[PDB]
């Protein structure tokens, strides 16, 4: 996609003890028009991994199709091996970089989140293919707004509990609705735990509009 | 000798023996197919033999639909037959895409037949051992029946047969066309069933025969249901 | 270039101007813009002239192989599809805008094919620089189920409107009438405008032009 | 007689012998059976244990060709693994382009066409593997399809491939499978597999059972060891 | 324009049972004349001539290429090309490079091999054929020449009259264009003979 | 162009304006943008006419071949996926927005929207084309779940009319189609039949 | 429109020694004004005797490290020996030039022990020019860090001062200090410093904390 | 006669056997024996190398594909070198693309696919190297053997090569003990099993034995001439 | 002699290619492996047209001083 078309903004993830939670708005906006409002930007790659994407929905839909088949193929092989969250991240990094090299970039910037072998993994892959792993990740304008709130809680307390983490993502999603135009109220939250990946359905944010009367 | 054994080599008397050997394969199957053209309808009847009770009867068919309005019965090696049907279906669609109108039956036989000549002239491949009979309605020329053989010959016939009893079947049909009475849909179907039955001496039951019909009133190829086949069979016995 | 076509009760009448202009000078008058695709299909072309001539010719040729093999007169749709797909692949680089008209077993069909591969089956179509002017005449007077003579008049009036109103078009009007039974290619259907008499004779008498050198080589007629 | 040397050649009597010779290969392999019942399709393979050294649960002759379809193979194993790969690729493509799980009847046809191609050309030998594919989809139903080395594909209510195909068919024939449910069939498949195995010629066999159906939620899966064990016991008792 | 870089003028005219093709003789790079003898009219037959004006390189290449095609055609068919056929063969050569066009506008003038009917035609860069019963002009000075030709040409002109009309038209026209000129060659083709005369012109 | 599809229980009503425009000239005032990809799957085409017409024909070819080989009526989702791949693979070269709607026995009436760029989203009601922007409000407010087929025909007509008046590119007659198990009923609304909404008239 | 590169920032330093080689780097990856991560060490251990440090577009650094790692394995399989530091440098030079036309935006420093057992630092331009250099600083703060190392390590512009061979201890002290200075004045560098000391025993990784912005 | 049917891999024999593939299988027997065994924590390959002459060094029978996988060749060395390169590149590829050591089982599937293509197509000869592949992956220690025929098997233990039946016999009797064995015990059991293959006059020496060990904590290591001395010294004397 | 000339040439290029890529001198063993790889190709192992179908008919003794000191490797038409 040389030019992005229908796009979505901000997927946030933080690593709780025992898993990672990633949350996303469900809006694909055609350049300032909220054209698609029930699209899901979070996918279950495998029981141990989930990926969410910010950017052209089309490129994400292609990546879901390619990645999904790659997972299905391993399962048919039935060797008991499976792709770790780290592996899916490595592949995406090579893939996004390859398209950048061919100057046919995939616009999506994605968060790979997974818990395998008792260790949580959260990683970032950009369109230009920059990849890193970190305790909390926010794509989009989230990096500018949500990441500061997430980092502060993490620096003071390095390890967080699932309840604490879900609360933080709800709070961070609230800020993004308040200060980012491309955002939408409805969001989905998905958590990888030892048990598996479960994606909660439309969850909405209570909003405080008190300052309005202050004028 | 050694004149046979490669399609390309010609016999000292110019006979391309391998192509002739292929026509023998159609007979090895042991099944016969008869097609007759009526004033308003074209019917293809073939013998359905199910070797084992376990095999699902629905899956075994020699009647395939090349396109909504063209139907074919392929006699010969089963695998080769399916291969040709796919090529026909591809060719039929490619005509609609490129030229915008449904392929005329004659042109489908011509294309399929021409593909067979390439096999007959090129060394590596083997002539597919199957014969396809296509039935269709052309608005300009009414009902049409065409047969393409492994050689690449593509003649169109008022009535024709392929298989073990083809010669006998042709004789029976020839007598019936010579005493021409024209054929109504019922007669066209009845003539076909009587011919297959008489040549095989089978006295068929509805299960053993698969009959497919194209009519001017309903142009789409339809494979008749066992009940419909039984109705015609019952009438033949009654009269 | 005003090219226009109408569907009459039993056929199609195709009209075109006869002027080819390179830049703003009339390179030629009596240029022919109603090309022959097949006996039953004739197509009028506008846009880059070479592209129109070559594309029509390739399709005319392909349709001849097709008709010979099929053994039946070519259908108009086949002409449209072959033309559209070729144009689409070239992505508008081949700038040929054509009005394709023919009568086939299905009946009378007229199509307008824009350079990018768009096609429209329409009762009346006009294309080219004068198309807008011509369309006005058609919108005003096209009636369904017109008889052939009325149709020839409508198409003549429309090409005429383009000839006078648009700078690019201008010269004689050509009409081609395709009917199930017959085709009449009426070149010079009308000569709307004619060059005025040369009042003064400026003819040069022999010896007017000096010659430095001359060589006469005698061809051997045999 | 040079008629049998290549598949391009046709014998004077019309028979392409090389294909027939390939079909004889499947008879060399051990028997494998697939039975389709109302709920779903159960496949069973008698896997001879050639040596104690070979690991159990390995050298599998039952492959999952896609989430919803399973393949049981008999014949030269190498070709079969390769055919399985062709099938898996075809299934992936149908999902990638048409966007849904491949209908089995189509899958059988596409793989068959690939198998048939080998029959025509002289450069490549006919494949030496005969395989059965089965799937259960709520819309399609339960489907069992068997592909011969020739490329003939047909749908079988019950089917057997391998050395004891004729004997097995007789046993499968007396089953009234259409009425039977999937769990009951697993015991029955085992009984047949035990009956056909020849103890004198073949030293020992491990029954490998796989199934797809409503119970598996339309996913072909190896039968759970508890179910397999119960069936192997039912079979030995029936053998008496 | 690219066409204006080398400069040229070619004209052909149709008389009664005669054709005349005339062209300027200056070869120059932009503004500097290099040679006053460039050949822009090439014989393509006994009584058929082609005139090429445009980039000089293209004039030389298209003529050399056309001859290759023509010589083979003549050897293969054992017949001289009818004039209309050369036009078609040229149009094919030019259209083949429709993208990246050879920058030459050709004029073909000749008498039919058997009838001896006169034929004059012109083609554009991309190869569009125009057959005219009067005159055809190509080159930098086309506007100037079209005007001189429209007025002077009269139908059914005799050979001596045709030479006088073509000469007057080319001479007057190349006079009003800076990049064409420095002499004009008129070839007159009649069934019996071909007469080529070089006119006397302002060498400025 | 304004193309709109709405899914009623048991089928879909597709509708579109008839105007195709080169610049400010209306080249065709009676174009049919609702095309039959298959017997019961139709696509509304908006975007470059050339691209839409090519993709539509190529999908008709592919779906038809597939249907004959599978010997089953084709699935609307399958058609959408075929359109999605072409539109996605050639997103840079194609400028087409297609709404694919149809009835398949397996999933009933289904409306899928392929926006430019190659996304497939199933939607209860989908609006597309230049005129769609003006009617996003009418559809959001007006759409009510479980509308009857007749109610949908009116909804589609009113919506397309409102866009036609406020969009120059949209215009012409309204072409409306109802596709269901029974079959395709195609209707053209012209002149008085096109719904009219009163002007401000200050 | 699409720009294939972004400056992810970072600074890398390498100091050779008679018997030791020290390669050190920031741990902050910054795109634009934002800090992507504060824990991304830019030093990678190619072999027991060699460490590569890369700064620039991170995406190129990740690909290059993967390529060098793969090639090292291939040299081992084919030649049945480990690549020396000198060899890795030459191979990297060729790898980088391969993309002279669409370049890798990575400033790379390879530091390691040579065959003689002395410490060698090889510094490379983005297009692969390689020079063996006693000390080299690469990255956003090359400008700030290089002059200090030159005065202290190279004794340049210092008159009447004796020349003493650098010791692992003096160098660790120097590396820590130069990075502390850069954290203060280069926006890109900060968060933490990973110092990797390669000696005959092997790479040892020590992390110290520089100021978080 | 039956000389016919043995010329090419593309000709099926009248009884269903492709003879060239079988002839290729015979090649492994020509090579020196190698024994591979596994314990719950380690996988071991031991080989009996052969030398052209006293002056010449013994050939390499054990080669390292990757840190987690190593192979021992029995048969034509050339085919082995070629297959090993393919395997090494496939492993390197996985680490670059997925940053995971390739599951050992997956690699063997790939070696099988590459190996099968020569068997069905006229042209390249079937690979005639027999390979024992040993690796520790997350699933555990794994020992797999690959035939010149593409078929591959997972084994608790296996010996491929000349006089390898004798080794398989010893391995079967002492097999149960292997699962709980310590590394020294496992290599010792293996050295004894290959000893059986050796002619009675010949004895295991530091020169002719190569041991390769891969385990959860051990990267594949080929202990060679002087490093087999610890494992060999503990061994007893010929039975 | 002729097939030797090709094998000596592959060796000369491979030693030089190693200097260019790694600025070091190839060990005698690697150089033999390199020529051997060419010899092994006779089996039609690769699809490249320019590979001799016949096994090479030359045996080369390669001797050199490397990191491991004086070494002599012998190569045979098989490529071992």
């Amino acid at each position: 996609t040389q030019n992005p078309m229908v796009t979505g903004t901000s997927v946030l993830g933080v690593k709780f003890e025992g898993g990672v939670v990633i949350a996303a708005d469900m809006l694909g906006s055609y350049g300032s028009l909220a054209r698609f409002r029930n699209i899901s930007r979070i996918m279950r790659v495998n029981n141990s991994t989930m990926l969410g994407a910010s950017g052209d929905y089309a490129d994400f839909q292609y990546l879901k199709q390619v990645l999904g088949q790659m997972v299905i193929d391993e399962e048919l092989l039935g060797d008991g091996h499976s792709y770790s969250p780290r592996a899916i991240h490595s592949w995406l990094t090579r893939a996004m970089y390859s398209r950048r090299s061919k100057m046919n970039p995939l616009w999506n910037t994605m968060v790979i989140g997974g818990y395998a072998d008792g260790e949580s993994f959260l990683g970032y892959v950009d369109m230009l293919g920059v990849a890193y792993e970190a305790p909390s990740l926010a794509t989009g304008y989230g990096a500018y707004l949500a990441q500061p709130l997430l980092r502060e809680v993490l620096e003071k307390q390095p390890v967080l509990s699932q309840t604490e983490a879900r609360d933080l993502v709800e709070r961070c999603m609230r800020v993004l609705y308040y200060r980012d135009a491309r955002s939408y109220n409805r969001f989905q939250i998905a958590t990888v735990t030892e048990k598996g990946v479960e994606i909660e359905g439309p969850l909405s944010t209570e909003t405080n509009w008190d300052i309005a009367h202050m004028i | 000798a050694g004149f046979d054994r490669h399609i390309t080599i010609f016999s000292p008397e110019g006979r391309l023996y391998q192509v002739e050997y292929a026509f023998k394969a159609i007979n090895q199957g042991g099944l016969t197919s008869v097609a007759v053209r009526g004033k308003d309808c074209a019917v293809i009847v073939t013998q359905k033999k199910v070797p084992d009770k376990l095999l699902d009867s629905s899956t075994v068919t020699h009647l395939f639909k090349i396109t909504e309005n063209i139907g074919c019965v392929m006699t010969g090696m089963t695998a080769d037959s399916r291969s040709q049907v796919q090529r026909a279906r591809y060719e039929a669609a490619n005509w609609k895409y490129k030229y915008g109108y449904e392929i005329p039956v004659d042109m489908l036989c011509k294309r399929i037949a021409d593909i067979s000549q390439v096999y007959t002239q090129n060394a590596e491949m083997r002539p597919l051992g199957c014969c396809m009979i296509l039935i269709g309605i052309d608005e300009e020329q009414g009902p049409q029946v065409y047969k393409c053989d492994p050689a690449g010959y593509y003649c169109g016939f008022k009535a024709t047969a392929a298989g073990v009893k083809q010669t006998e079947s042709t004789s029976f049909l020839e007598k019936k066309v010579k005493k021409k009475f024209d054929w109504t849909f019922e007669q066209t179907v009845e003539t076909a069933i009587t011919c297959l039955s008489t040549v095989l001496s089978i006295d068929f039951k509805p299960s053993e025969i698969e009959v497919g019909v194209v009519t001017v009133e309903n142009p789409k190829f339809r494979i008749l249901t066992e009940a419909e086949i039984d109705a015609h069979l019952v009438a033949l016995a009654e009269r | 270039t005003t090219i226009a076509g109408v569907v009459y009760k039993d056929g199609i009448v195709l009209g075109a101007d006869t002027r080819a202009t390179e830049g703003m000078v009339v390179a030629d008058k009596n240029c022919s813009k109603i090309h022959f695709i097949s006996p039953n299909i004739y197509c009028c072309g506008a846009g880059t002239a070479a592209d129109t001539d070559m594309t029509t010719q390739l399709i005319s040729s392909n349709l001849e192989l097709h008709s010979l093999s099929t053994g039946r007169l070519p259908r108009v749709v086949t002409a449209n599809r072959m033309l559209k797909q070729m144009l689409f692949r070239y992505q508008g680089y081949i700038g040929a805008a054509l009005v394709l008209g023919g009568v086939d077993v299905t009946g009378p069909h007229l199509y307008s094919i824009y350079p990018h591969g768009s096609t429209d089956k329409l009762p009346y179509v006009t294309m080219g620089s004068g198309s807008l002017a011509a369309m006005a005449v058609f919108e005003d007077k096209f009636r369904p189920d017109m008889e052939e003579e009325e149709a020839k008049n409508l198409v003549s009036e429309a090409i005429a409107a383009g000839i006078f109103n648009d700078l690019g078009s201008g010269s004689n009007i050509d009409l081609c009438v395709i009917s199930k039974n017959k085709l009449d290619f009426l070149r010079p259907y009308t000569v709307p405008n004619k060059k005025g008499t040369r009042l003064g004779r400026y003819r040069c008498e022999k010896g007017t032009t000096a010659v430095l050198t001359e060589k006469i080589t005698p061809l051997e007629i045999e | 007689t040079g008629y049998d040397l290549s598949a391009s050649t046709f014998s004077p009597d019309g028979r392409v012998f090389q294909v027939e010779y390939a079909m004889k290969a499947v008879e060399n392999s051990s028997t494998a059976i697939g039975i389709r019942c109302k709920d779903g399709v159960v496949f069973g393979v008698e896997k001879l244990v050639l040596s104690k050294l070979y690991e159990e649960g390995s050298n599998k002759r039952l492959f999952n060709v896609d989430r919803h379809v399973g393949m049981a193979v008999a014949g030269l194993l190498a070709d079969a693994r390769s055919l399985a790969d062709i099938a898996r690729e075809e299934a992936s493509n149908f999902r990638s382009n048409f966007g849904y799980n491949i209908p089995l009847k189509h899958l059988a046809d596409r793989v068959a066409m690939y198998v048939h191609a080998y029959t025509l050309y002289s450069a490549v030998r006919p494949f030496g593997c005969s395989f059965m594919l089965g799937s259960y989809s709520v819309n399609d139903g339960a489907q069992l399809y068997m592909i011969d080395p020739s490329g003939v594909s047909y749908g079988y209510w019950g089917c057997a491939i391998g050395k004891a195909r004729q004997a097995a068919k007789t046993e499968i024939e007396k089953l009234q499978m259409k009425e039977m449910t999937c769990r009951d069939i697993v015991k029955e498949v085992a009984k047949i597999i035990y009956i056909v195995h020849d103890e004198v010629k073949d030293k020992a066999f491990e029954l490998e059972l796989s199934w797809v159906g409503e119970l598996t939620n339309g996913r072909h899966e190896i039968v759970p060891k508890d179910i397999r064990e119960e069936a192997e016991k039912y079979a030995k008792e029936s053998l008496k | 324009s690219i066409m204006s870089y080398n400069g040229g003028a070619v004209m052909a005219m149709k008389g009664k049972n005669c054709v005349a093709i005339a062209a300027d003789r200056r070869f120059g790079i932009q503004a500097q004349m290099v040679t006053t003898d460039f050949q822009k009219i090439f014989p393509m037959g006994d009584r058929l001539y082609i005139g090429l004006a445009g980039l000089a390189t293209d004039v030389q290449t298209v003529a050399q290429r056309l001859k290759f095609r023509l010589n083979l055609y003549e050897l293969k068919e054992g017949r001289q090309i009818k004039p209309y056929t050369l036009m078609s063969m040229v149009a094919n050569l030019l259209y083949e490079k429709r993208f990246g066009p050879y920058y030459t506008e050709p004029v073909i003038a000749g008498l039919d091999p058997k009838t001896f009917k006169p034929f004059i035609c012109s083609l554009d860069l991309i190869g569009c054929p125009m057959v005219t019963d009067d005159f055809v002009v190509s080159g930098t000075c086309a506007e100037q020449m079209y005007g001189m030709c429209e007025s002077l040409w009269e139908p059914n002109m005799d050979p001596d009259h045709l030479f006088e009309t073509i000469s007057q038209a080319m001479l007057n026209a190349v006079d009003r264009d800076a990049v064409s000129g420095m002499g004009v060659i008129v070839h007159i083709i009649e069934k019996d003979k071909i007469t080529t005369r070089t006119l006397k012109a302002r060498m400025d | 162009t304004t193309i709109m599809a709405v899914q009623f229980d048991g089928g879909v009503v597709l509708g579109a304006d008839s105007r195709t425009t080169t610049g400010s000239y209306i080249a065709n005032r009676v174009t049919d943008k609702l095309t039959p990809i298959h017997d019961r799957i139709f696509c509304c085409r908006s975007g470059s006419a050339a691209d839409t017409q090519a993709v539509a024909d190529a999908v008709t070819y592919q779906l038809g071949f597939h249907s004959i080989e599978l010997n089953e009526p084709p699935l609307v989702h399958t058609a959408a996926s075929l359109f999605k791949e072409m539109c996605y693979r050639y997103r840079e070269d194609l400028m087409a927005g297609i709404i694919i709607a149809g009835w398949d026995p397996q999933e009933g009436g289904q409306v899928y929207s392929v926006p430019m760029g190659g996304m497939m989203v199933r939607q209860s009601f989908a609006i597309g084309g230049s005129g769609s922007s003006y009617i996003y409000g009418y559809v959001d407010a007006t759409y009510r779940e479980g509308m009857t087929k007749e109610e949908c025909l009116q909804f589609t007509a009113n919506a397309l009319a409102l866009a036609m008046e406020r969009d120059g590119s949209s215009g012409g007659v309204i072409r409306l189609a109802a596709i269901a198990e029974s079959g395709v009923e195609r209707q053209v609304l012209l002149g008085d039949q096109i719904p009219k909404f009163a002007v401000a008239t200050l | 429109r699409f720009s294939p590169y972004v400056f992810n920032g970072g600074t890398i330093l390498a100091i050779a020694g008679e018997d030791f080689a020290i390669v050190a780097s920031d741990t902050r990856l910054s795109e634009g004004f934002s800090i992507h991560t504060r824990d991304s060490p830019k030093c990678y251990k190619l072999t027991d005797k060699t460490v590569i440090g890369c700064s620039g577009f991170h995406g190129d650094c990740l690909t290059l490290t993967k390529i060098i790692e793969a090639r090292l394995k291939m040299y081992k399989h084919s030649n049945n020996k480990a690549m020396t530091t000198g060899a890795i440098a030459a191979m990297l030079s060729t790898i980088l030039y391969s993309r002279r036309f669409f370049p890798y935006y990575v400033y790379n420093i390879i530091g390691g022990l040579d065959e003689e057992g002395k410490g060698a630092v090889y510094s490379f331009d983005p297009v692969g020019s390689y020079q063996r250099d006693s000390f080299k600083a690469g990255g956003s703060a090359s400008a700030m860090l290089q002059p200090l190392l030159d005065n202290q390590v190279g004794f340049k512009n210092m008159q009447n001062v004796e020349h003493v061979p650098l010791s692992l201890d003096r160098a660790m002290r120097l590396v820590k200090d130069v990075f502390i200075s850069a954290a203060e004045r280069d926006v890109y560098t900060g968060d933490a410093l990973r110092i990797c000391i390669v000696t005959k025993e092997g790479i040892r990784e020590e992390t110290v904390s520089l100021r978080k912005d | 006669f039956r000389n016919q049917y043995d010329n090419d891999v593309t000709v099926w024999s009248p009884q269903g056997r492709i003879h060239q593939i079988e002839y290729a299988m015979e090649a492994v027997k020509q090579g020196s024996a190698t024994v591979g065994l596994k314990s719950k924590t380690h996988a071991v390959l031991v080989a009996l190398k052969r030398a052209q002459s006293e002056l010449a060094a013994h050939q390499k029978k054990i080669l390292h594909v990757d840190n987690h996988i190593g192979i021992s060749i029995a048969g034509l060395t050339a085919d082995a070198r070629l297959l090993c390169n393919f395997m090494r590149q496939e492993c390197l590829d996985s680490r670059f693309v997925f940053d995971r050591p390739l599951p050992v089982s997956r690699l063997v599937s790939l070696i099988g696919s590459k190996t099968q293509i020569p068997t069905q197509r006229y042209g390249r000869r079937p690979y005639g190297v027999g390979l024992l592949i040993a690796g520790y992956d997350d699933m555990g220690p794994h020992i797999f053997q690959t035939c010149p025929s593409a078929n591959y098997f997972d084994c608790r233990a296996m010996s491929i090569g000349a006089r390898s039946q004798s080794a398989r016999t010893y391995l079967e009797r002492h097999m149960s003990e292997f699962m709980e064995c310590n590394l020294n015990e496992l290599v010792k059991h293996g050295l004894r099993a290959l000893r059986e293959t050796l002619p009675a006059e010949q004895d295991l020496t530091t020169k002719n034995v190569s041991i390769g060990i891969v385990g959860k904590d051990l990267e594949f290591t080929i202990y060679d001439d002087d490093d087999v001395s610890p494992f060999l010294e503990g061994l007893e004397e010929r039975p | 002699i002729a097939d030797a000339k090709t094998l000596i040439d592959k060796a000369r290029v491979e030693t030089q290619n190693h200097w260019f890529t790694y600025n070091e001198t190839m060990t005698v063993e690697s150089v033999t492996q390199a020529v051997s790889n060419l010899a092994l190709q006779f089996g039609e192992e690769d699809a490249d047209p320019g590979a001799m179908s016949r096994p090479f008919g030359v045996a080369l003794l390669f001797g050199g001083v490397d990191e491991k000191g004086p070494q002599l490797f012998h190569m045979d038409p098989s490529g071992t």
